[PDB]
RNA sequence: AUGGAGAGUUUGAUCCUGGCUCAGGAUGAACGCUGGCGGCGUGCCUAAUACAUGCAAGUCGAGCGAACGGACGAGAAGCUUGCUUCUCUGAUGUUAGCGGCGGACGGGUGAGUAACACGUGGAUAACCUACCUAUAAGACUGGGAUAACUUCGGGAAACCGGAGCUAAUACCGGAUAAUAUUUUGAACCGCAUGGUUCAAAAGUGAAAGACGGUCUUGCUGUCACUUAUAGAUGGAUCCGCGCUGCAUUAGCUAGUUGGUAAGGUAACGGCUUACCAAGGCAACGAUGCAUAGCCGACCUGAGAGGGUGAUCGGCCACACUGGAACUGAGACACGGUCCAGACUCCUACGGGAGGCAGCAGUAGGGAAUCUUCCGCAAUGGGCGAAAGCCUGACGGAGCAACGCCGCGUGAGUGAUGAAGGUCUUCGGAUCGUAAAACUCUGUUAUUAGGGAAGAACAUAUGUGUAAGUAACUGUGCACAUCUUGACGGUACCUAAUCAGAAAGCCACGGCUAACUACGUGCCAGCAGCCGCGGUAAUACGUAGGUGGCAAGCGUUAUCCGGAAUUAUUGGGCGUAAAGCGCGCGUAGGCGGUUUUUUAAGUCUGAUGUGAAAGCCCACGGCUCAACCGUGGAGGGUCAUUGGAAACUGGA
């Protein structure tokens, strides 16, 4: 993070264009299943896209309105 | 200076006057030193005027000098005649 | 015409010359619980004659400042 | 109006004529939607009072947030939390429009006072959120006196409540005191809706 | 009386205990999707990080000399009487400079500060105060300089020197004046120290002129000047009480605590120094460490409480870092000075310069916070006699759904249940009066016209009246008139045209309002908790429908609530977490019955104060509302004072 700490941050949805070196953005909320995994990464955010093909909810996966 | 003065209230094109003495130095709408009166130029297309007379003959006795807007404002209501009256029948 | 606090309270030290300390009890409320405690303050106060001693109850009166930490004149010794 | 959606289905949904005349649940009086039909579950209490603060909030065409505010405002008053919360809905120049007869639907009413047809007082009125008050008069703007629509609904002779003293020949209404319960719709039970903004 | 809701989850099942979690409210918010308008607010919370550039403090010619400038209008005719020089007059004006006042306000910021910093209540017989107001008395008589300017010399610049000359409301001597200082006497009074008044004397310094009127240089108006005493304003000091975490911080203090003398200060004082003494603080938390500007208030809660200290007001502190003083009524001074330090810049390399936590803006940091805008028209401030100048205070506009409030995205009729989507038991059901179509409207929008208030004034011009005058001009007051708008041709109003440009977000297993079909098949994926998904998924993705909201809807972060889950209100310790292994005993807490007395607690009345804004109640004004305004009510463990004696406390 930009303070310096390293944190694992889950990536929802389906599919993502994330690799080594990626600019993302990164709020709170843990995954149950996931021990060390407290944080989440915004979708739609700094590099992280959109999910690809979402119709519902896209708010949360940072999906543009196809209309 | 002790100085009676109008400081403002209201609202954006709005404004409502507070008639104060205050010292000059004091920020407009921050200390004052005694509130005589009210001042509203937008109240009925007729500026609304309420004043103490007794406050201010007190005031203009001890020194506090009005603005252009406060002596006006006095003299409408007529202090300004009495506190020239007594002063030159005193 | 505008007075002075007085105070009434023992002596409890007057090793200093001229200066005794005199310990006014009070009883602060608990701000929570409401219990009545204890509150003891030592006041500084002027004795020229060195009349009062260690255990007498007297009366002291505010003062300008006498020393660095001396307030208060001695007014009477109201027992012994 | 804000809420630019099917009258019948929410009359439906909610057991209810918004309208006044029943012909929505004339026919079908069960919800809309594909499990309409057949439907059988049970409301839990939070669905009832929810049910019944609906019902008021869509038969007088308000919005959430300006439902709660009526109904905060409403509280501060002396009396009967409920009982003040319906006159005060009451009170509104849809309302009071509607009531008067100077159109036949309360959608109507709105339009019209949201076009500044009607003026209170002898001065126009945009906004129907205005809370009108006992000793006011309603009155129709002149250019808008001859228009068919509140014509035919002047034509078309309403009940007028006791607190509305109407003339149709000046099409000129008075508030003349508060409303009452007994007045005011039956059926809505304002202590649901009490208990539902009390949680 | 105005006020208080619960639910899921430990088991095969149960009751209890117990944590975890959810439904509410809030925000200077950020992010994702989406996004029409108006009104009122709010908008660098991070780096007290560094800053390009512009602007944020000047004004006074009615204090002063000088310079520039040149009307009105002189002289010769160049025979051009329309153009001309110097031998003039030279007015309306402008300025660099001396001098006065203002640069200590206004604006920014919260780093430091745990402290009489702040809040509340008091005290100063220990204090200071320019400008302002009132009263009284004065403003007399002389003098020496210097800036500017001219000249010589040295500089890239900053700018420097030497010589010569000249002004003042600049500076200085003397004269008279004191409630100020010394001494003596007297009168009265108080909270120790002391305070007020009177009478004698001795020492003793103040000042200024400018622009006008009458003109008799005599009188005199306004402003300005000096001394004294009061008022007002502002500031200073002291004190009770309140105001934070840690003992895995227990000792701290040597000018330290007191006295004497002196010095010093507006002022008292170890404030400082010399001497004498050994005192002072601390388990009622000293010291140390950490963190922090404080408050009015703000959020939440039924309350008690808990959390916070943006915007606005008060108080404090700071101005690249540290120290110091100068000038001044006032500073140890944000856009002053000196010194030191870090950093940065310019240079002809000789040497010079700077401080945005002012308004914009740049770079950087950040999840994140705006225009290098307009005007002094309004209010306020500085200077001026005034017009007026200055004023990034302020008043406005610009941007941002950041918040709150208001209005839209249409309304009536409309079964003939149209097409088409989804489901189906293949009959139908549903989207649905929804649509289509007819009728209507123009809030909004486009076009064209009209168009506020906010503006009071000041000044100037006319009169009237009042103190003074010997009388005017003037001065105070009163009534009239010309003129003054950045916003802005904006708000608002009128007329015409069109439903035409203006709906999205989340959710639908229980909590919790809303269910079905396909795809998938412990995978992809969801998830706040319990959990869901391995072919019949209302929990994953899509579709239809439905629910909640709506120009917003969701997510994340943080605070209060629910949490009686630190329990004063309002919990416990046999077995759920919890009685020290047990004595002896210090401080503290608590304490048997009666009588008298005190009034610290306790109860009751009066007075002052608890600013304004805010919250609550009422009323009034914006078309409504938010918002704005005006009254009321509230808020102290507050203080002074008078009363009662049952209980606790004292005798
Ligand atoms: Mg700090
Ligand atoms: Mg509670
Ligand atoms: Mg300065
Ligand atoms: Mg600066
Ligand atoms: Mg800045
Ligand atoms: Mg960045
Ligand atoms: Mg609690
Ligand atoms: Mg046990
Ligand atoms: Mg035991
Ligand atoms: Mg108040």
């Amino acid at each position: 993070l930009s303070n310096n700490i390293e944190i694992n941050a889950y990536i929802p949805g389906i599919g993502h264009n994330l690799q080594e070196h990626s600019v993302v953005l990164v709020r709170g909320g843990r995954v149950k299943d996931l021990p060390g995994v407290r944080y989440h990464i915004v979708r739609g955010a700094l590099d992280t896209s959109g999910v690809d093909g979402r119709r519902q909810g896209r708010s949360l996966y940072g999906t543009k309105k196809p209309k | 200076a002790v100085k009676i003065r109008l400081t403002r209230l209201g609202s954006k094109r709005n404004p409502f006057y507070r008639i104060v003495v205050a010292d000059a130095r004091s920020p407009r709408d921050g200390r004052i030193i005694e509130q005589i009166g009210t001042y509203n130029p937008t109240s009925a297309n007729a500026p609304e005027i309420k004043v103490d007379e007794a406050l201010a003959l007190k005031w203009l006795n001890d020194g506090a000098k009005p603005t252009d807007t406060v002596h006006n404002i006095l003299s409408k209501e007529g202090i300004m005649k009495k506190f020239d009256e007594q002063k030159k029948a005193k | 015409r505008n007075d002075r606090k007085v105070y009434v309270g023992k002596v409890v030290s007057d090793k200093m010359d001229k200066t005794i300390t005199v310990l006014v009890e009070t009883y602060k409320t608990h701000k929570l619980y409401g219990k009545r405690v204890k509150y003891s303050k030592k006041y500084k106060t002027h004795d020229e004659n060195n009349s009062a001693k260690l255990g007498d109850i007297v009366k002291i009166q505010e003062t300008r400042p006498l020393s660095a930490t001396k307030r208060f004149r001695l007014v009477e010794i109201v027992e012994e | 109006a804000r809420f630019r959606g099917s009258n019948w289905k929410k009359s439906r949904r909610l057991g209810i004529s918004l309208s006044g005349t029943g012909k929505e649940l004339e026919k079908r009086p069960y919800a809309p939607g594909q499990h309409g039909p057949n439907q059988r579950k049970k409301l839990s209490e939070y669905g009832l009072q929810l049910r019944e603060k609906q019902k008021l909030r869509y038969l007088y065409g308000m919005t959430e947030r300006q439902f709660r505010n009526t109904f905060d405002i409403a509280g501060k008053k002396f009396g009967v939390h409920g009982e003040n919360f319906m006159i005060l809905l009451a009170s509104r120049l849809d309302a009071v429009v509607y009531s008067l007869g100077l159109a036949r639907t309360r959608r109507q009413a709105r339009q019209l006072v949201n076009h500044g047809h009607i003026l209170v007082d002898g001065k126009r009125v945009d906004i129907p959120s205005y809370s009108v008050k006992p000793g006011q008069t309603i009155s129709v703007r002149e250019k808008s006196q001859k228009l068919n629509i509140i014509v035919e609904s002047v034509e078309i002779n309403n009940f007028v409540p006791e607190y509305l003293n109407f003339d149709a020949d000046s099409l000129t209404g008075t508030f003349v005191r508060l409303p009452e319960r007994s007045e005011l719709p039956a059926e809505i039970n304002e202590q649901l809706i009490v208990e539902y903004y009390s949680r």
